[PDB]
């Protein structure tokens, strides 16, 4: 499981 | 790597039909990403459609729109997709992809998709007859055309100095309205003749149009 | 529904700061809304600024920065450039979906203010023989952008049936011009006699009204 690139929301 | 978002599909299509917009992400690992679909709107600004993780896991979309858009993606052929069904004249716009990177991040260039059950119409030309120190001002009005766009040039390109072609505006009717204005010497009003040259392809339309005192 | 607002439009000059808010109809803005800053240039070119309230898009200038002021979520560029000139859109979160603001014109002043050269124009006859009279309302090289136009048959406010049309800028003069389009049946045009355009702008002390009677 690689990273996730930082949504513009949480 | 350089980033891009290619975008293709689009065009003009019947009210009620559906369209397939393809996004194909290059330069980014498409598979950890969350893609979203904004669009633009002539009279309106930004609408975000919607967004999806890049598991698929979850699709979110804005409450108003969700019965008309389904997004999905293809990460083993690096593609975001967006399906439009029932379309209406509200739906006319310019379509993106955005990338988030903290924000929208990258974008693509962008996909036109015009709803309208017009038919193909030439446009009628009436001129804008003409005055201010000295200088005067006319024009042709580039009235009832569909679809866009429309072409216009003034002594077969000659004149071109002080000339403002305006963008069109759509009006209820659903044809399309225009306008091309240039500023004169008034000195020349007796002594030059001032003709508009309109192309309008779609419908094999070329008119030339005088424009007197 | 819920309706995202914004400044409609606001000036600086090069170096000065400008300072965006963006209003939710719900109620405070706060963090859980991710404050999302949008840039659009002419042409449409999208630029991503800020997103989450705070976070810079990595690259984006750290002239742009993003905040929550009092109940709103504000974007403040700190000597805006002329290259800052834009259309800055906000979008806020709303649990499962983003709403855009309606968006802010920025301008950066680069030249001097000019009045717009106010010009009317009656309908065609050859348009009034079909069914439809356009009256057309041209305002010509002016600056800055912002600029209104009403239209008055028998000075009487009208609404609903007018469009209008600009350009983009000037590559020499900086300047914008502007045509507005009012359009009646050849029965209500007739039926009245005095077709005024009355503007307003940052050049004229007062508005301008250019007025025709039919005839
Ligand atoms: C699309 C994306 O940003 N993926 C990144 C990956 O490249 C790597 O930086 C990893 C570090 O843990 O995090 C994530």
């Amino acid at each position: 499981p690689g990273s996730t690139a930082p949504p513009a929301h949480g | 790597m350089e980033v891009k978002l290619l975008q293709s599909g689009g065009g003009l299509v019947q009210p009620g039909g559906s369209l397939k917009l393809s996004c194909a992400a290059s330069g980014i690992d498409f598979s950890g990403y969350w893609m979203s679909w904004v669009r633009r709107a002539p009279g309106k600004g930004l609408e975000w459609i919607g967004e999806i993780t890049p598991d698929s896991s979850t699709i979110n979309y804005a409450p108003s729109l969700k019965d008309e858009f389904i997004i999905s993606r293809d990460n083993a052929k690096n593609t975001l997709y967006l399906q439009m069904t029932k379309v209406r004249s509200d739906d006319t716009a310019l379509y993106y992809c955005v990338s988030y990177y903290e924000g929208f991040a990258y974008w693509g260039q962008g996909t036109l998709v015009t709803v309208s059950a017009a038919s193909t119409k030439g446009p009628s030309v009436f001129p804008l007859a003409p005055t201010s120190g000295g200088t005067a001002a006319l024009g042709c009005l580039v009235k009832d055309y569909f679809p866009e766009p429309v072409t216009v040039s003034w002594n077969s390109g000659a004149l071109t100095s002080g000339v403002h072609t305006f963008p069109a505006v759509l009006q209820s009717s659903g044809l399309y309205s225009l306008s091309s204005v240039v500023t004169v010497p008034s000195s020349s009003l007796g002594t030059q003749t001032y003709i508009c040259n309109v192309n309008h392809k779609p419908s094999n339309t070329k008119v030339d149009k005088k424009v007197e005192p | 529904q819920a309706v995202v607002t914004q400044e409609s439009a606001l000036t600086t000059s090069p170096g000065e700061t400008v300072t965006l808010t963006c209003r939710s109809s719900t109620g405070a803005v706060t963090t859980s809304n991710y404050a999302n800053w949008v840039q659009e240039k002419p042409d449409h070119l999208f630029t991503g600024l800020i997103g989450r309230t705070n976070n810079r898009v990595p690259g984006v200038p750290a002239r742009f920065s993003g905040s929550l002021i009092g109940d709103k979520a504000a974007l403040t560029i700190t000597g805006a450039q002329t290259e800052d000139e834009a259309i800055y859109f906000c979008a806020l979160w709303y649990s499962n979906h983003f709403i855009f603001g309606s968006g802010t014109k920025v301008t950066v002043l680069k030249r001097t203010v000019a009045a717009p050269s106010v010009f009317i124009f009656p309908p065609s006859d050859e348009q009034l023989k079909s069914g439809t009279a356009s009256v057309v309302c041209l305002l010509n090289n002016f600056y800055p952008r912002e600029a209104k136009v009403q239209w008055k048959v028998d000075n009487a406010l009208q609404s609903g049936n007018s469009q209008e049309s600009v350009t983009e800028q000037d590559s020499k003069d900086s300047t914008y011009s502007l045509s507005s389009t009012l359009t009646l049946s050849k029965a209500d045009y007739e039926k009245h006699k005095v077709y005024a355009c009355e503007v307003t702008h940052q050049g004229l002390s007062s508005p301008v009204t250019k007025s025709f009677n039919r005839g």
